[PDB]
């Protein structure tokens, strides 16, 4: 229900923010942050609205709009799989490696490929803690690109406990 | 209208039997409901046993009551009435007789809001109702509160009080109640705020004349009635008994001022000096007033 | 008293007889020590009268007492009036220390 | 804006609490002595009434009082009209004699004894009243806590004893009534429950305030079934 | 110091007299009996609130709802009711 | 006279240092116990809504003058409209807000016994026993 | 602090509302992903007279089926 | 020592409930009274070592000022205090009592606030003051010039109103120039909102009198 | 002992103060607004100044700062004092430095009114800045004026474009 506000002149006051935007909607509250130090405000807010759709209108209605001090005002809004994986091949491709890993999981991200010790590992995200299941045990020390690979659970000692299925398998749902 | 123990119901006729037109869940402190009454269709204020009163609205088309005020103190409610749409008299369990209004902050969106829009929809409260409602859930949680606007300690238990608009053609509207053990008593509103200022010297005058007498007995005897509780025969002052439970507020007791009538002419004329004002005679004339004229 | 910790009240049940201040501490509340408005008088047990010691000043229990003592209204109002017998007991250090310093 | 009240009573509580037999005034006659009179009170409200034309008649309804009384009791102390000893809320013995003032009665208010603290309380020596017979000695107590008496002497002035305390810290008292003397000592009886108990006990108990040692005394003991009610004296049986 | 020690005085002096006060540490048990002393205390003295309780519990004499009200400040007497 | 010293007031039990908490705290008790009564009642609210978080405090003089100032206060406000701030911590797990609470909690019940009765927070699941004839209507 | 800190953020919130437990205030005591289901589990009739005048028992709903049917 | 989930479950209001409030010696009774009807907290600056006030918030406090009804009195003038006398007696009386009489501060508090250290009431007074007085519609001629926007010119952003509509949570808002006259649009109003006795009512007001 | 200093209220709105942190509040006693500190009298203030608690204050501060903050051309000829006033200071500090020119965009001035064009300011210790304003988007920008050497003194349009003759005291833009 806040929308953000930015390009604010330090010589504005709280009061000539509400006059401005309760030309617009009955706003809640105004967090107008200062510098306790200097006293001197940052140049930016939070304004509260009571409901989303009020927020939603001053965004559109406001933006750029209106210069105060010249300066034009700026109105905007505002636990996954992982698997590590060793000894892999450098002839496989970040891609190569995708669509090795999207038959057994849907990828919420892209692999994460990088060097320890000259040894090529990767990070893997799925979706999904069985489909990893799967990932692991069908490519569990299997030789791909005539190079054996490990797939493992990324540390964090790494994923794949009970409550880390429990959770997971609740933000899947 | 009735009123389960928890819930109010509100049911139409039929044939084979009645039914119900409409149900309304109370909120949560509400336990039992002893008594209630109702402002011309438009409104209800709602008695509990442990707390004291909530006031709703008939509101059409959702076809239940929404509470808009609370009160901020706990009272044991025997009989309740309205004395206008605003305000409430009520009575008590332990011999209180209190009367609450509802804030004029309250009123206003009262006047300038359909009732549909207090239970859902928008209507925009200051912030400050607001952080009490997540600083004080269980306060504030219906909006506002009552100010207590009379309160008044009568030992009798009320049961029911009568609104009047006239009594005997005066012109004052009086409310008389009954009590338990078998009483009648009348609040009249003064209209004025002269006679309130005569009636509150008179009220002075005599709440501590037992203390008057005493200390001229002491100062005359130092230099020239013999008991502490001489005028009042026993040791009551008058706020701590009319007190008691609670802070009398703008209740002055007429049946003190009404004890200065039967005393000797000789102490009348000792209270009076206590005042740049008016004589004996026109004390006597005030007092006598509220029962020729007002009633 | 109220300005003085060390010193102890008796607080028993009153008796029927008035208690007495000397013409140092005369007009005083014995409770908050208050000159203004008096109310009532202070009324003593009988284990606070018996003999010569119902004669001294209920505050300062040295001097001999010559006036009735009052409670100011205020006490009279809180009802630290009917608490009990509002004698002092021990004389406190104040009184002694003054004693032993000059000599 | 406020809503300034005025309250009256117009029709006094009727529920009369108290009565006292005594004879109060002389009233109508030069001289007459008849103990056929009584005073009837209801917390607040207070009246007199008369007897001995076969009617009762109403005498004075007096002023209002604006308290709770708690007990009222006629004391008839030889060497005289009869006063009505009163106590009530306030925390305060008062000894009032009704009397024949300028043109209408009066209430006229003789000693009023300080006790306990201004309020209707469990550990206020009020609620449990009665008199000696012979009028020598007040008694009060209060549930639980404690139990007084006052030594009443007459003079040229009324004139009250210091009174005499008995403690029983955890006992709460109930049925009063009290044992009627031939001069020999005042002595009255309660019956006393206990507050902190793993059972419900009821014993009664014997008091005999003797006035050689001036105290109280605790004499007699009984235990009697958790049923217990009240308690009457019977005069003296010889 | 010495003002403090006076306080603990007063506190014992004070808890004799008007019997029940929380000191610092009081069980909910002493704390409970002490409210119920109370109200039945209210319940009892007041001719007012007497007449509610004995017409309310349609009890055939006000002294039976009175001695009711004082029996049932000890604790033993739920259970004396129960053996009847 | 209120009215326009509340204000003042309001700076005083607001100030620092120990001594304006301590001073004014004794006109709130002058001031509240001959004004009970006369139908203010709005300015003791918000008097008492700045006192309460000084129960805390420590020294002797400033602590005993305090709790005058709520005393005095109880007869302004009344006993159930103050007791709706103490019955909170009046139990609480800290052991020094308990040992201050049930200070206060003593001198209010001095002052009030039988006055305190209706407002005890009390229900029939609350505590045990309880009293079955509160819940009694005729 | 940091941890009173951590029951408002985006993260936590994330895993309420992510749970099935819509976040808000009344769920901040506790970190155990148990309780906090009972919890939310804790958190989460009129007569409308047919003609025939037996209808005395039957329910808005069914009275407006049979405005339907009638 | 019951955990808190199974504690929250007893209580009406569980949102109270506090991770100490586990470890009280009665927390079953406790969570029954903090959540009772009109029951206000513990102020909260305990478990605070602060002795309740750090000048922090504090340093910055302004020393006081009179009431408007008091400083109309020109005592400021005669006596000269940051950084003989010749009053009138009537007139002061008049202040108090016939002027003043209802004269109640701005502010006050309602019954369930309580003061938390960095709490200041000269903010609060001044955003009531600020809801009060500023309004849609209109425009401070002060911010006008900020704006650049002088009388009798509808603001930069009537014409996103234009293509996007009126303020959701104005209704009855009217705009020159769309839903209401253009004319009418004059000096700094662009735009406006276009939708008893109480039994005791004293019909005199009589203040004591002085003389 | 406060060396006579008027040491002004917290409340006085903002003479350059020695230590710019001690005031009185609005009560009598002093202040030290960043410790927080009250005290009682100068010398107590004075032990606070040489105490180390403020040094840590001073420091944390510092690091608090230190975190956050074929065509046609025109040519100008600015001169300097004649040896009038800058015989009083000779003391190597920065006196080697020539006068500075920068291309400033009046969207930001002292007061903020009117803006949208470009000046070319030049500027020496002593003397006061001077400005010119350049409505043209483009004169006399050129295109490799000399062959690529790389001694940026300030930038490329000081080097580029400007001279200094600090024997006559001279300054030639273009
Ligand atoms: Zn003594
Ligand atoms: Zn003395
Ligand atoms: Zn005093
Ligand atoms: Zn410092």
């Amino acid at each position: 229900n806040t929308v953000y506000v930015g390009n604010i002149d330090p010589r504005i006051t709280k009061e000539q923010l509400y006059e401005l935007f309760i030309q617009i909607n009955p706003v809640l509250r105004i967090k107008y942050p200062k510098d306790k130090v200097l006293q001197a405000y940052q140049g930016y807010a939070f304004i509260e609205f009571y409901n989303q759709g009020d927020a939603q209108y001053a965004i559109k209605i406001m933006n750029n709009t209106v210069r105060l001090y010249d300066r034009l005002i700026k109105v905007r809004q505002v636990p996954i799989a992982k698997l590590f994986i060793k000894n892999l091949a450098d002839s496989i491709d970040s891609d190569q490696l995708v669509k090795i890993f999207n038959k057994f999981g849907k990828l919420i991200r892209e692999p994460e490929i990088f060097y320890l010790s000259k040894l090529k590992c990767a990070y893997v995200y799925f979706e999904d803690f069985e489909k990893a299941d799967l990932a692991i045990k069908s490519l569990n020390n299997q030789l791909v690109a005539n190079n054996r690979i490990t797939v493992d659970y990324a540390f964090k000692n790494g994923k794949g406990n009970a409550k880390y299925g429990d959770d997971v398998d609740r933000l899947l749902n | 209208l009735t009123a389960m123990g928890s819930t109010i119901v509100l049911y139409g006729l039929g044939k084979k039997q009645l039914l119900r037109r409409s149900v309304t869940q109370t909120p949560v402190s509400i336990t039992k409901i002893v008594s209630m009454h109702q402002w011309n269709y438009e409104r209800l204020a709602v008695g509990d046993i442990h707390e004291s009163v909530t006031l709703f609205i008939w509101d059409p088309a959702g076809n239940v009551f929404i509470p808009y005020v609370d009160d901020s103190v706990k009272r044991h409610v025997t009989v309740l009435k309205f004395l206008d749409e605003a305000t409430v008299i009520g009575a008590d369990r332990y011999g209180n007789a209190w009367t609450l209004r509802s804030p004029p902050e309250c009123e206003k969106i009262m006047s300038n809001h359909d009732p549909s829009e207090l239970s859902n929809g928008a209507i925009k409260y200051p912030l400050d109702v607001i952080t009490l409602q997540q600083k004080l859930p269980n306060t504030y949680d219906c909006k506002f509160k009552f100010q207590l606007l009379n309160h008044f300690f009568v030992n009798d238990i009320i049961t029911d009080f009568h609104i009047l608009d006239s009594l005997s053609n005066s012109d004052r509207p009086g409310c008389i109640y009954m009590g338990l053990q078998g009483t009648v008593g009348c609040f009249i509103p003064l209209l004025s705020k002269g006679n309130v200022f005569m009636m509150g010297n008179i009220e002075n005058i005599m709440a501590e004349a037992d203390d008057t007498f005493y200390l001229d007995y002491e100062s005359r005897k130092k230099n020239n009635i013999i008991c502490e509780g001489s005028c009042s025969i026993l040791g009551r002052d008058h706020q701590e008994y009319r007190s008691y439970y609670a802070p009398v507020r703008k209740v002055i007791d007429g049946d003190l001022c009404e004890n200065f009538l039967r005393l000797s002419l000789n102490e009348q004329e000792f209270l009076a000096k206590n005042l740049k004002s008016v004589q004996v005679e026109d004390i006597i004339q005030t007092i006598n007033e509220v029962r020729t004229n007002y009633m | 008293s109220r300005h003085q910790f060390d010193l102890i009240m008796c607080l028993k049940q009153p008796g029927v007889q008035t208690g007495l201040l000397c013409e140092k501490c005369d007009g005083k509340c014995p409770i908050c020590d208050s000159y203004v408005r008096p109310k009532r008088k202070v009324r003593v047990c009988e284990n606070c009268s018996f003999g010569k010691q119902a004669k001294n000043c209920i505050i300062c229990n040295l001097n001999v007492g010559v006036n009735d003592a009052f409670y100011c209204w205020e006490c009279c109002r809180l009802g630290k009036d009917k608490d009990g017998c509002p004698r002092i007991l021990n004389l406190g250090s104040n009184r002694l220390d003054r004693h032993f310093e000059k000599k | 804006d406020e809503l300034y009240l005025y309250h009256l009573t117009l029709k006094k509580q009727t529920n009369f609490v108290h009565s006292c037999i005594g004879h109060f005034v002389d009233l109508e006659a030069g001289s007459k002595r008849e103990q056929s009179q009584l005073c009837v009170a209801t917390e607040t409200h207070l009246e007199l009434y008369d007897t001995a034309d076969g009617e009762l008649k109403l005498i004075a309804k007096f002023q209002n009082l604006f308290a709770t009384i708690t007990s009222m009791k006629s004391l008839d102390l030889p060497h005289w009209p009869t006063f009505l000893a009163l106590t009530s809320d306030s925390g305060n013995l008062s000894i009032v004699q009704i009397i024949m003032h300028a043109g209408a009665l009066r209430l006229k208010t003789l000693v009023n004894q300080p006790l306990t603290r201004t309020t209707l309380r469990r550990v206020s020596p009020i609620s449990y009243m009665e008199i000696d017979p012979n009028g020598r000695c007040i008694i009060l107590s209060s549930v639980e806590q404690n139990k007084l008496c006052f030594l009443v002497d007459y003079a040229q002035k009324l004139r009250i004893s210091s009174p005499l305390e008995i403690i029983r810290p955890h006992m709460v008292t109930l049925d009063m009534a009290v044992v009627d003397v031939n001069f020999n000592n005042p002595c009255f009886v309660t019956l006393e429950i206990d507050n902190a108990a793993t059972q419900l006990s009821v014993h009664l108990i014997f008091y005999v305030l003797e006035l050689g040692l001036n105290h109280i005394v605790k004499k007699a003991d009984y235990l009697v079934n958790p049923s217990a009610n009240f308690v009457l004296s019977l005069p003296d049986l010889s | 110091m010495a003002e403090k020690q006076r306080q603990l005085k007063l506190q014992k002096i004070y808890k004799q007299k008007y019997i029940g006060l929380g000191d610092e540490s009081t069980t909910r048990e002493q704390w409970q009996r002490n409210v119920r002393n109370d109200t039945l205390n209210t319940l009892q003295g007041h001719s007012a609130s007497l007449e509610y309780v004995s017409l309310s519990r349609g009890d055939l004499s006000i002294r039976d709802t009175r001695i009711h009200l004082l029996k049932s400040m000890s604790p033993g007497y739920k259970a004396y009711l129960r053996e009847e | 006279y209120i009215y326009f010293i509340t204000p003042l007031l309001e700076d005083a039990l607001t100030d620092r240092d120990l001594v304006h908490r301590q001073t004014a705290s004794n006109v709130i008790t002058h001031l509240a116990l001959n004004c009970s009564g006369t139908g203010h009642e709005d300015a003791f609210i918000h008097l008492m809504n700045l006192l309460i978080p000084n129960i805390f405090e420590t020294s002797p003089h400033a602590i005993m003058r305090i709790l005058e100032g709520l005393e005095a206060l109880s007869q302004a406000l009344g006993p159930g409209l103050f007791m709706n701030y103490i019955w909170a911590g009046l139990f609480h797990p800290a052991k020094n807000v308990r040992k201050a609470f049930w200070r206060v909690y003593n001198n209010m019940y001095v002052m009030y016994q039988d006055a305190m009765v209706p407002f005890y927070p009390v229900t029939p699941d609350n505590n045990e026993e309880y009293i079955e004839e509160l819940d009694l209507v005729l | 602090r940091t941890f009173e800190r951590h029951f408002n953020e985006e993260r936590h919130i994330y895993h309420l509302r992510c749970l099935g437990i819509e976040p808000s205030s009344v769920f901040k005591g506790i970190t155990k992903i148990k309780e906090a289901q009972e919890l939310w589990k804790n958190m989460q009739e009129l007569e409308l007279e047919e003609e025939d005048e037996e209808g005395n028992v039957m329910s808005k709903k069914v009275y407006d089926e049979l405005k339907k049917q009638g | 020592k019951p955990s808190l989930s199974q504690l929250k479950s007893q209580v009406p209001y569980p949102q109270i409930i506090e991770w100490y409030d586990c470890d009280a010696r009665y927390p079953g009774l406790l969570a029954s009274i903090k959540c009772t009807k009109n029951v206000i907290p513990v102020p909260s600056h305990w478990q605070s070592k602060k002795e309740y006030l750090s000048g922090r918030s504090l340093l910055g406090k302004r020393p006081f000022e009179l009431p408007d009804i008091i400083k109309k009195t020109n005592i400021e003038q005669m006596r000269s205090t940051l950084p003989a006398l010749d009053l009138d007696y009537k007139k002061l009386h008049d202040v108090f009592f016939k002027i003043g009489a209802n004269w109640k501060p701005d502010h006050l508090l309602c019954f369930g606030d309580v003061y938390y250290e960095n709490r200041n009431l000269f903010e609060e007074t001044n955003w009531k003051r600020m809801v009060d007085h500023k309004r849609p519609g209109r425009i401070s001629q002060e911010l006008r010039a900020i704006m650049n926007l002088p009388e009798g010119q509808l603001p930069p952003w009537c014409m996103k109103m234009k293509d996007i509509g009126l303020p959701t949570g104005y209704p009855d808002l009217k705009i020159a120039g769309l839903n209401w006259d253009i004319t009418n649009l004059k000096g700094d109003v662009y735009g406006k909102i276009i939708p008893r006795n109480y039994f005791g009512a004293l019909i005199s007001f009589e203040t004591p009198e002085f003389e | 002992l406060s060396k006579g200093e008027n040491v002004p209220y917290t409340f006085q709105d903002e003479q350059v103060r020695s230590n710019p942190y001690i005031y009185k509040n609005h009560s009598g006693k002093l202040v030290c607004k960043l410790c927080n500190t009250m005290h009682m009298s100068w010398s107590s203030v004075e032990r606070h100044l040489g105490g180390k608690k403020h040094g840590l204050n001073v420091l944390r501060r510092g690091i608090s700062i230190e975190k956050s903050s074929g065509s046609v051309g025109l040519a100008i000829q600015v001169n300097y004092s004649s040896e009038v006033k800058e015989n009083s200071v000779d003391s190597d500090d920065k006196a080697k430095v020539p006068p500075l020119i920068r291309i400033v965009s009046g969207l930001e001035l002292s007061d903020t009114k009117q803006k949208g064009k470009k000046f070319l300011v030049i500027a020496y210790e002593p003397f006061e800045n001077i400005a010119i304003e350049l409505p043209p988007n483009e004169i006399l920008f050129s295109e490799n004026n000399d062959m690529d050497n790389n001694n940026d003194g300030v930038d490329e349009l000081n080097k580029k474009c400007t001279f200094w003759d600090a024997i006559s005291k001279l300054y030639y833009v273009q």
